[PDB]
DNA sequence: AATTCCCCCCCTTCGGTGCTTTGCACCGAAGGGGGGG
């Protein structure tokens, strides 16, 4: 029934009006629910039939739900929500079932008809106005309008959920050694006590709850395990994903695609070694959806480890407040890396993947650095604590690379593992002038209206070189002569050059790029033994650097 | 009460609530919770559009933990500061006094209702561990601390307990900026302990700096015998950026031994006319630039750089390539630790010679900046901050 | 050619912003997808 709780005040943008929307033609089928659905709700006081007086529409249609032979009825509230008032949700996240502890009772309740069980303000009544028509147009239609929490309307979530904190309050505030994770209206109350004490305690709760209106039927009331919650099936001493089918088909469009890259995201939290970037790159540059893509026998192999991989059972472990909490990454290549946390060893209570590019430029130690971080922030919202983290970095790297890099950087208490693939800086340029070696004075030039450009690297010994290039800006010619002056080279190098730009991208040693040019100087830069490179302002008299630029122009 | 209002056509803060640790959050419902028995903050729901982030912090040895409402936000959009808008207007003897002391008035600004139809906007969210509930929404029913509407509601109190007080020691300048007294006596350390708890008697009854060691740091150039092709180009480019912050520097006498394809590493014949420009250029170096003036209608700028080895720089300023103060931070293994008290230490600083805490430009990146920057806060007050990415050009500075 | 609403995540695209280097690098919002109620 209707609850006895008070209604949150709801209003209307200032100067907005209610929706006057029209209802579509509905088909027989959904026509005959919703009038069956209706007239229950009717007699229940939920809705209430109006008339003239009421100005207002909004389209109503009903879906099927999740269980067969049930109607979940809808308002298309797509004016409403533009004119209604803003709110703040309090939903700031989801419960993983990592972050549960091992309660020795658990049971898992579903309240019924959750929405239509909160009342909604008076003075917001009107405007939740609808018109169930007649079917072959025998009347003009019966209006309605709503008493309850609407299906659709923005403001309803937010408001369930502040109403069911509200009434669990009291009964969370007398049982204190009770632990209840609340979500919208599923509630998973764990605890201590034997079986008949916690069943007891759950029949003072459901009663509890009951004198609030909200009633928890038999039917979604589990009592044994496996549970079925959030999408996961706990268990008295593990947890899993509820089972995950992937598409499997012979021709794959763009939008089946990203329909197998979801499942396998979502899948890389408990499967270790899920990797999406060859699959997802097929998305690149696509228009339609409906448009067919070839596999490219690059996600063919990716489909088909990660299919293997999801063809073994795993599983999940519970929180133990009482021990400690750890973090190992691995690198997988092509700036993708997996981290798994547990407590105990091959014991895992959660496992992800990182592979987001930043940047046009960067390296395998900048990349570390942000999968740590995010690893941080995620176990610091799931388990309210940090963990230690294993990383395949050796100390004296990490220490040439914060105590020389331009930025603060930081990473907390880390020990480091030998696992193969380490992460190491490819080559680093030296602070101090290297004698006996040929001094290379860079300059590159691009008129800024026809696109053509020179560069030039005439150095100290009288070697020089003018190469034209063609439809480039001021920086890629700069960055070719670069290029140019480290291919004729021996492996001790100065390079001076002129400009903050090329300097910029390579100081911050970057290891792959966006860009083929700078992708060349990397592959050259690890080629040669000792790289110095230098800065000299362009146009200041300095001989050399002013004789390059008329060199290269 | 006081009626607070905001700007013309601004909507009020819209932030979200980061996550907090599992020590922060067990600490920070027992403080809200407290609060709420006697009336300072009270529940609301979502029908309040507004949010702000809250977090605690543990103070230098206190052994407590504070609950710190990050107003940032709604102190931009606010701007009612109009009683006594002048905030106990900066004294500029204050930072000319031998010591000065930071005294949190805290308890105090809990006293004062807060404007009814004000305390929508000083809305915050309690997260909850793993998101077992939704998260427990708070408003400010008194005046909050880190509002800057606080001091200037709670001006004609303060002016008056200190009355009793600063009428018997004239000799003694008491600042308060938001939250804290800037207590600057000019006797010694051992009897400035001794006028320090008469002040806080005083507080209770009625209901460690060191100004006289601050100093701009000029850039110094190099003295060294033997001069490389190299080291005049290093010094060509940093006399080049110096003259556009020291006018007057000539290059011409230096960017001509520079003139041809020579090597790098092979000693350079410094001949007299470099000499005597070498000279000449070092001694504008010494005198601190004059002709800039600090204009209270902009907002101070300031710059951090890392050196390495725990050394930090920074160059408040207002307008580019004229630096107001220049100072260097030394080392007190972390880097955002380092990081996050040097922001405190320049506030400070700014605060006492400007009143007005600067916009920084941390060298950081921001998701390494918010994921730890709140572990070792400990200032009631939050700057605002932008992020740079920006190589060093030519070691310009150090 | 079906039409809804909130929350978290990932992946790609496009426009705005800042510095100057009138291109180029970053960032955030919006489209798609997954999961939950
Ligand atoms: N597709 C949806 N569109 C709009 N609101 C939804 C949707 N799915 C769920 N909700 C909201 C409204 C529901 O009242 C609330 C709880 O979901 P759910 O438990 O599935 O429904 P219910 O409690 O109304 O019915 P039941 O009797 O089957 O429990 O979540
Ligand atoms: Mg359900
Ligand atoms: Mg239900």
């Amino acid at each position: 029934p209707i609850s006895p709780i008070e209604t949150v005040p709801v209003k209307l943008k200032p100067g907005m009006d209610g929706p006057k929307v029209k209802q579509w033609p509905l088909t027989e089928e959904k026509i005959k629910a919703l009038v069956e659905i209706c007239t229950e709700m009717e007699k229940e006081g939920k809705i209430s039939k109006i008339g003239p007086e009421n100005p207002y529409n909004t389209p109503v249609f009903a879906i099927k739900k999740k269980d067969s032979t049930k109607w979940r009825k809808l308002v298309d509230f797509r004016e409403l929500n533009k004119r209604t008032q803003d709110f703040w949700e309090v939903q700031l996240g989801i419960p993983h079932p990592a972050g549960l502890k091992k309660k020795k009772s658990v049971t898992v309740l579903d309240v019924g008809d959750a929405y239509f069980s909160v009342p909604l303000d008076e003075d917001f009544r009107k405007y939740t106005a609808f018109t169930i028509p007649s079917i072959n147009n025998e009347t003009p239609g019966i209006r309605y309008q709503y008493n309850v929490l609407p299906q659709g309307w923005k403001g309803s979530p937010a408001i369930f959920q502040s109403s069911m904190t509200k009434i669990l309050e009291p009964f969370k505030k007398q049982n204190p050694d009770i632990v209840i994770y609340q979500y919208m209206d599923d509630l998973y109350v764990g605890s201590d006590l034997e079986i008949g004490q916690h069943r007891t305690k759950i029949e003072e709760l459901r009663q509890h709850l009951l004198r609030w209106g909200l009633t928890t039927p038999d039917k979604k009331h589990q009592k044994e395990p496996p549970f079925l919650w959030m999408g996961y099936e706990l268990h008295p001493d593990k947890w899993t994903v509820q089972p995950i089918v992937l598409p499997e088909k012979d021709s794959w469009t763009v939008n089946d695609i990203q329909k197998l890259v979801g499942k396998l995201n979502w899948a890389s939290q408990i499967y270790p070694g899920i990797k999406v970037r060859q699959l997802s790159k097929l998305l690149r540059g696509t228009k339609a959806l409906t448009e067919v893509i070839p596999l490219t026998e690059e996600a063919e192999l990716e489909l088909a480890e990660n299919r293997e991989i999801l063809k073994e059972p795993v599983h999940g472990v519970y929180y133990d407040p009482s021990k400690d909490l750890i973090a190992e990454i691995q690198k997988q290549g092509q700036g993708q890396w997996t981290y798994q946390i547990y407590q105990e060893p091959f014991k895992n209570l959660k496992t992800g993947k990182y592979a987001r590019m930043r940047g046009a430029h960067t390296n395998d130690v900048k990349q570390l650095t942000e999968a740590v971080q995010k690893i941080t922030t995620e176990s610091i919202v799931i388990w309210g604590k940090t963990p230690k983290f294993k990383l395949p970095i050796q100390k004296e790297t990490w220490e040439t690379w914060w105590t020389e890099y331009w930025q603060a950087t930081w990473i907390p208490e880390w020990e480091f593992v030998n696992t193969p693939p380490l992460v190491k800086l490819w080559y680093q340029l030296e602070k101090e002038p290297i004698v006996g070696a040929e001094t290379f004075y860079v300059d590159g030039a691009a008129n800024r209206e026809t696109k053509l450009g020179k560069a030039g690297y005439v150095t100290n010994k009288g070697r020089q070189k003018v190469v034209p290039l063609t439809n480039t800006t001021n920086q890629k010619t700069e960055l070719q002569a670069i290029y140019l002056a480290l291919q004729d080279s021996g492996l001790e190098v100065n390079i001076v050059t002129n400009s903050q730009y090329a300097l910029g991208i390579i100081q911050a040693q970057p290891d792959k790029s966006e860009s083929e040019l700078v992708n060349q100087i990397i592959e050259q830069l690890i080629k040669k033994e000792k790289v110095y490179l230098a800065w000299v302002p362009a146009h200041k008299g300095i001989g050399g650097n002013e004789q390059v630029d008329k060199l290269v122009s | 009460t006081v009626p607070v209002k905001l700007k013309p056509g601004m909507d009020g803060p819209k932030v979200k609530q980061w996550p907090l640790t599992e020590e922060k959050i067990k600490a920070l419902v027992e403080i809200c919770t407290e609060m709420e028995k006697e009336g300072k903050i009270s529940k609301i729901g979502p029908e309040n559009p507004y949010n702000t982030p809250v977090f605690a912090i543990k103070k230098k040895d206190s052994t407590k933990w504070r609950k710190l409402v990050d107003f940032r936000e709604l102190n931009k959009r606010t701007q009612d500061f109009w009683e006594v808008q002048l905030g106990i207007p900066h004294p500029a003897g204050l930072k000319k006094k031998k010591s000065v002391t930071v005294l949190d008035v805290g308890d105090a600004y809990f006293s004062v209702p807060l404007d009814e139809d004000f305390r929508k906007y000083t809305a915050f969210t309690i997260p909850s561990i793993n998101n077992e509930t939704p998260g427990i929404r708070y408003q400010y029913n008194v005046l909050p601390q880190g509002w800057k509407g606080s001091p200037a509601i709670f001006q004609s109190s303060m002016t008056k307990i200190l009355e009793p007080f600063k009428k018997q020691n004239p000799d003694i300048v008491i600042y308060q900026y938001m939250d804290d007294l800037y207590v600057g006596s000019d006797l010694e350390i051992g009897q400035h302990r001794t006028k320090i708890e008469e002040l806080r008697q005083h507080l209770l009854r009625w209901g460690e700096l060191h100004p006289d060691k601050w100093t701009v740091q000029p850039i110094v150039l190099p003295e060294k015998d033997s001069w490389t092709v190299n080291d005049i180009q290093k010094l060509v480019g940093k006399l080049n950026w110096a003259s556009q912050i020291y006018p007057g520097i000539k290059v011409r006498q230096l960017c001509k031994l520079l003139r041809g394809t020579k090597a790098l590493t092979e000693v350079i014949p410094l001949t007299e006319e470099a000499e005597l420009e070498l000279a000449e250029n070092r001694e504008i170096l010494k005198e601190p630039v004059h002709g800039v003036y600090y204009d209270p209608s902009k907002d101070l700028i300031a710059e951090i750089q890392k050196q390495g080895q725990g050394q930090w720089t920074y160059q408040i300023y207002q307008e580019p390539f004229k630096n107001l103060k220049t100072g260097k931070y030394a080392r007190m293994t972390n880097d955002v630790k380092q990081l996050t008290e040097a922001v405190q230490k320049i506030t400070t600083e700014s605060i006492v010679i400007w009143g007005k805490t600067p916009k920084f430009k941390l060298p950081i990146q921001k998701e390494t900046w918010e994921t730890w920057w709140t572990e070792y806060w400990q200032a009631t007050w939050i700057p605002e901050w932008e992020f740079v990415n920006t190589p060093p050009l030519v070691k310009l500075w150090y």
